[PDB]
């Protein structure tokens, strides 16, 4: 259990989104339909490969709800990355990325690196959220972009190597 | 429920300060965008507020102010506190009706409607305020214990022996049952 890099991730934006579902895609290599939701926080930890480099990955998943964010601001202290997901079917989820992008500016370090996430892609047919008018708001702020299912693994993986590859250049 | 000492009083004003200083930056930044700049400022009050209980808590740790009970008379604790006055304040009470005013004041008021009335108010603002600052003590306090505890989840789950990580695992559980109890006591808060 040696590593090379070590950075602390979050995962915030609404309820019901999938922050969680993403977190045990890419952390245990699972999925479940049964809901709980989140209390306060899950933590994860999770090694990957990134250019030769092993990356030892911290991931926080926080509350979608409001009620339970009372101590948001400790879970940012020492926070490299930063993963804001909404999903795809819901558009109140995309509308509020826009609060959950301010609570970044507010919290975290100055440097923080960004990532957004649109979940639950394998909804095809239910998908109100364009992908076009996704990337173009992810662009606008120099923040990558992807589309992710944690139901079917995709781009999961891609999506923290994204965030990885993001904070090691900075550094 | 232990009191707040000195030291974690002093940690959370300097949170709330620096908190309140990145508020006002981006009130600036977003300037013109009358909805999030809305929203920040009522942050921003909220955040003031607690920093001017949490100012209450220091004088009273300081001498500053003094903790007495419902006629004014000197108390040891916050349990037992209905104010927090100042040195240059007292009490007057009567049958039921209670008068916050400046120590050797009473001849001055005394057939001054409108002075008669400030004290009544004054005395009424300081008692449900200290109850205010009573319940957010205790949020500040529960609050403290949990981030102290992500400090410590931390390494023990660093570690690879199944102990201190199943440790951590029921850390973490514990955690989160105060994230229930706190969101509960932030609920009454709200009632206030
Ligand atoms: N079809 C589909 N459904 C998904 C996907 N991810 C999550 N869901 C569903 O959305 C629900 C919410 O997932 P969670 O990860 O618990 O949502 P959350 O963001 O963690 O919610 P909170 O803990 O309340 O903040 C899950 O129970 C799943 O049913 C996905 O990739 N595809
Ligand atoms: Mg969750």
């Amino acid at each position: 259990p040696e590593y090379d890099y070590l950075f602390k991730l979050l995962l915030i934006g609404d309820s019901g989104v999938g922050k969680s579902c993403l977190l045990l895609r890419f952390a245990d290599d699972t999925y479940t339909e049964s809901y709980i939701s989140t209390i306060g926080v899950d933590f994860k930890i999770r090694t990957i490969e990134l250019d030769g480099k092993t990356i030892k990955l911290q991931i926080w998943d926080t509350a979608g709800q409001e009620r339970f964010r009372t101590i948001t601001s400790s879970y940012y202290r020492g926070a490299h990355g930063i993963i804001v997901v909404y999903d795809v079917t819901d558009q109140e989820s995309f509308n509020n990325v826009k609060q959950w992008l301010q609570e970044i500016d507010r919290y975290a370090s100055e440097n923080v690196n960004k990532l957004l996430v649109g979940n639950k892609c394998d909804l095809t047919t239910k998908k109100v959220v364009d992908y076009t008018t996704a990337k173009e708001f992810a662009d606008s702020l120099g923040i990558p972009f992807l589309e992710t299912s944690a139901k079917n693994a995709t781009n999961v993986e891609q999506s923290f190597m994204t965030m990885a590859a993001e904070i090691k250049k900075r550094m | 429920s232990e009191e707040l000492s000195l030291s974690e009083i002093n940690e959370k004003m300097k949170a709330f300060s620096k908190d309140s200083e990145k508020l006002t930056q981006l009130m600036e930044k977003h300037k013109g965008d009358e909805k999030t700049v809305q929203s920040l400022q009522r942050e921003h009050h909220d955040i003031k507020a607690k920093l001017a209980n949490l100012q209450v808590l220091h004088d009273a740790h300081t001498g500053k102010k003094s903790y007495v009970n419902e006629k004014g008379n000197p108390v040891s604790s916050l349990k037992d506190a209905h104010l927090a006055i100042n040195k240059d304040q007292e009490v007057v009470e009567h049958k039921g009706q209670f008068y916050l005013l400046q120590k050797g004041q009473w001849d001055a008021i005394k057939n001054d409607p409108a002075a008669l009335e400030k004290a009544q108010k004054d005395y009424s603002q300081s008692k449900h305020d200290l109850a205010t600052i009573k319940m957010e003590a205790l949020i500040h306090k529960l609050s403290l214990e949990m981030e102290k505890q992500l400090e410590t989840i931390n390494d023990l789950i660093m570690s690879t022996d199944p102990k201190e990580n199943e440790e951590a695992t029921k850390l973490l559980h514990k955690h989160n049952g105060l994230n229930l109890k706190l969101a509960n006591l932030q609920d009454m808060l709200a009632v206030h």
